[PDB]
């Protein structure tokens, strides 16, 4: 009734993107709405997620976690590279005030040198603008 | 039962083409931006005529598209900065459009001198309170 | 040699109409309008935007005279931001 | 016949109706248009609105089974610069003009409905077509910066004769600017004097 | 046809004013140009720049009010009652100012401009100096005029 | 509770067109920065305010023509001996001024400036002179 | 001598139609074509396979304005995939 | 008239994610990209390159799905638990890979190009080693992206 299959469950009502694999478990996070636009502050109003973001993520309390920045083809690659690094560091500080141990966690904002869609279409880059967590 | 993040409202075909106007013209900006930048050399800055001082440092978040006069008026009553200029003002007017969020003033008049590049120059005498308008004389 | 301006801009300079000339009717802003001869003079002290004059003017205190080819939609920038004006006739 | 009627019914009814939809967004999208299209800082000393140019490569005409002509890059300069008063915004290329009209049996309804997406769709085409225009134009006066950054085209040369105060017992001026631009931008031809940036 | 009423109610305005003095948050409507003070404890805790939850409501509804006119700056600026160093009393103001004028900044504003800072009590409008951050000297100010 | 923020980029294209903006308009700040030429305020060769009482008091005038005469009567006003030296062009140099409160060094400042090179602007408030120069 | 090509390429080149031409209905892809006189030029980033042009072109950014005689049917690679193409008009 | 549906239907795919990992056969829908990983175990034999009978009409049905977008390019790479040496763990895989390629290239396929490999599991995805040719580490995987 809130397990682990729980939060999972509402958590894809709140569409992030939940991988289970392996064990290296994954985030992928819309940026956009988890963001203020174009800017490293979080979309506060997007609060419940990301306490049960969290709550899911205490299930796995020693794995240490890539995650991941990312945008769009648009405009330089040193903003894309300096605005996804913006809103790694946003994410992960937000981890370490969730209480995680700094030593987990590793970081990196890609200014789309991987775009798991395109570019070219509007809903395409929609699914480029994310945040990953890989996690073992 | 499966979903993709990412769903938003629904755009329309509109502003779809303009954005890809948009992003086509950007990144020949982009490239643009480089090679002049390589073409010539930047020797200096312009924050030795517009250097900061206290109650200079005040916030501000505007957007703007008229002339340019009005605008500095309005900055520097807010500064407490009396505003002068020189030189008579051309017919055409220095229109000018600052659209931005949240700095301060001192960048705000670094970019209005850069958006009134080669038409309009501003001085800033804050030993005084000084915001001098200097017009191009042609 | 080009000519140096209107006179008439000397007239719509202040309210005066210029001779033999058709009062448009300005819709939406304080500015006045007259149909000279396919030509608006437009009397205003706001900052004319889209057309473009073929004679400009302004006052000793800013009001303009704008010699102006005819336009049913008029654009100016009010304050920093931009009014669209219809005029009619 | 009915028929066309039926169509033609619709075709204007979606035609004005798209005209009036794309005109609120592009009026909403104003900021942002503009914000894009800055002319003002394209635009020269002297405010001469700068000319378009225009880019080509691997120009291959075959003139025939015989004889082919191939450039590997062209340039095309359009609309010479000028004298403007008031910089081009691009309402003056993408305000859609609206009209209203509502002037005047299953056939009638359905080829009513069918116009009213040939309108619509026709209308996006025009739309389609506006912003090419306005594409054009401003990769244009880019191009114009581009090769006077690559010494690739020629400044306007201008001549500003003045005059001191003009002017009889009634009507004086006390002084006379008048402007003329004696040389025009242009491509040059000797490539040797150009400018050749390498980036990094 | 071209407006009567801009999209607004004077009646509504009114409503507005009588049930947020009801409420105590001040309105100033003076000559031409409006003004609200507003005490700062309802809005940030105790010397921090951080406003809380159910305060959004009635900050909403300020920018609900400000959508009444049209008008072309707003200046805010806020006060604090003095706590450790002036250094940081303009700090914790004019960041208090800079974090509420972002809000509205991105929610509905009119204005052309907006200016934004805020000093330490420097001029407090009381000298009853009750303490810290339950002084009305701890407060934050929005000034407008009317255009037109 | 607070409510989203009204003209976001709530839409996929908008987005995208949102951040096309910005890329212009830093990239165009970036052309201004490499075209905007300026110059030192320490090599800026206007004439400074020359502190004089006399020459601290402020005035109004409205008028446009040749600047020695205009001067002159500055000077006058201002207890100043005038003297102007150089040549006075056949063309006079014409300068429109029309203020309202201001000081009469505000004056010599910007008459110097419209001046430009083919005139200048020397006080010598020891003295109590301006003189004119010309090119 | 032969000519270099059209410079109504260098037009069409970019999204502009040439002057006074019909927009040929394209069904089926992403290409543009205008009827000129009897010759559509067509703008693209498709390679065109069929027909052949009288004088081709393209951009800096590989977009190909093709002055090409007049198809119904148009065919173009698309990835190595092959597309047929119907045109209106 | 032109196509609405390209002789597909999107809920006939659900249907198939659905039931395939109700059957476990792990499809990825990420992004744009799709993948499916598929245990080894339940197709080749140990170390073989060989697979068995009933298996095929679940390798028909995949390529039943892989009918069902326009793509381009399909990568099939297959992984093995290490077993006896480096060389031959390519090879089992190597060979495992083309063989089931060989077998839906010869069936329905819809890219313009198939590339195919794979490692001894040289890239792990767990390192819990159960064994050799029940671990998940014996697997084989394939990657699209649904082309537009």
């Amino acid at each position: 009734r809130d397990s682990k299959r729980k939060i999972i469950r509402d958590l894809q009502k709140q569409d992030i993107q939940y991988v289970e694999y392996g064990d290296t478990r994954t985030l992928i996070i819309p940026t956009d709405k988890y963001f203020m636009f174009s800017s490293p502050r979080l979309n506060e109003i997007c609060y419940p997620g990301l306490n049960n973001v969290i709550r899911l993520l205490n299930f796995y309390p020693q794995s240490t976690i890539y995650v991941a920045g990312f945008t769009d083809n648009v405009g330089s690659r040193s903003h894309k590279r300096k605005l996804s690094q913006a809103q790694a560091e946003t994410m992960m500080t937000f981890l370490w005030a969730n209480g995680i141990a700094a030593k987990r966690l590793k970081a990196e904002g890609y200014g789309d040198k991987n775009a798991i869609s395109d570019n070219a279409i509007i809903h395409g880059s929609a699914q480029n603008r994310r945040i990953e967590i890989q996690w073992f | 039962k499966f979903k993709k993040p990412p769903i938003n409202n629904p755009s329309d075909d509109a502003t779809i083409k303009l954005a890809e106007a948009a992003v086509s013209v950007s990144d020949s900006m982009l490239e643009m931006a480089k090679v002049e930048k390589v073409i010539t050399p930047p020797s200096k800055d312009n924050t030795l005529t517009i250097p900061n001082a206290y109650n200079l440092q005040a916030r501000a978040s505007v957007d703007w598209s008229g002339p340019i006069e009005e605008l500095t008026a309005r900055i520097a009553k807010a500064a407490h900065f009396r505003f002068r200029v020189l030189g008579k003002s051309p017919s055409v007017p220095v229109l000018i459009s600052i659209s931005t969020k949240d700095e301060s003033l001192a960048e705000i008049l670094r970019d209005i001198d850069y958006q009134a590049g080669k038409k309009a120059s501003i001085h800033v005498y804050p030993n005084s309170q000084v915001v001098e308008l200097r017009y191009a004389k042609i | 040699i080009p000519p140096s301006a209107n006179d008439l801009l000397l007239h719509v300079l202040e309210g005066v109409p210029p001779p033999g000339s058709r009062r448009l009717v300005v819709s939406g802003g304080d500015a006045r309008a007259w149909l000279s001869n396919e030509k608006m003079y437009v009397r205003t002290n706001l900052t004319i935007l889209s057309p473009g004059w073929l004679a400009s003017m302004t006052s000793a205190d800013g009001t303009h005279a704008y010699e102006m080819q005819k336009s049913p939609v008029l654009l100016v920038s009010w304050h920093g931001k931009v009014m669209q004006l219809k005029v009619e006739g | 016949a009915l028929k066309e009627t039926a169509l033609s019914v619709g075709a204007q009814a979606g035609l004005a109706w798209r005209a009036k939809i794309i005109d609120e967004q592009l009026n909403k999208q104003a900021r942002n248009l503009d914000a894009i299209y800055d002319f003002n800082s394209l635009v020269l000393e002297h405010n001469i609105l700068p000319p378009v140019l225009l880019e080509g490569r691997n120009t291959l005409n075959l003139a025939d089974a015989q004889s082919i002509r191939i450039s590997d890059r062209t340039y095309k300069v359009a609309k010479q610069a000028h004298f403007i008063t008031t910089p081009p915004t691009w309402r003056q290329y993408l305000w859609m003009d609206y009209v209203k009209p509502e002037a005047p049996k299953e056939i009638w309804c359905i080829y009513t409905e069918r116009g009213w997406k040939n309108g619509i769709d026709q209308a996006n085409t025009i739309l389609e077509e506006n912003i090419a225009r306005i594409k054009e134009d401003f990769g244009g006066m880019i191009l114009y910066r581009k090769l006077l950054a690559m010494n690739m085209v020629s400044p306007p040369y201008v001549s500003h004769t003045d005059l001191g105060v003009t002017g009889d017992g009634s009507e004086i001026h006390i002084d006379d600017r008048v402007l003329r631009i004696t040389a025009l931008p242009e491509l040059n031809v000797n490539s040797a004097e150009w400018r050749a940036a390498v980036a990094k | 046809l071209p407006c009567r009423v801009d999209g607004a109610c004077d009646a509504t305005i009114i409503k507005m004013m009588t049930d947020l003095n009801k409420k105590g948050i001040k309105v100033a409507s003076v000559g031409q140009n409006y003004l609200i003070s507003i005490p700062a404890s309802a809005l940030f805790a105790d010397q921090s720049p951080r406003l809380n939850w159910a305060s959004y409501s009635l900050l909403n509804e300020i920018a609900a009010f400000l959508k009444q006119f049209r008008k072309i700056a707003i200046t805010v600026t806020s006060y604090s009652s003095k706590y450790v160093s002036v250094k940081r009393e303009r700090a914790l103001t004019l960041a208090r100012s800079r974090v509420v004028s972002e809000y509205l900044w991105s929610q509905g504003v009119d204005s052309r401009i907006i200016f934004t800072q805020g000093l330490g009590s420097d001029k407090p409008i009381t000298s009853y100096t009750l303490g810290g951050d339950r002084s009305p000297n701890a407060r934050v100010e929005i000034t407008f005029r009317r255009a037109v």
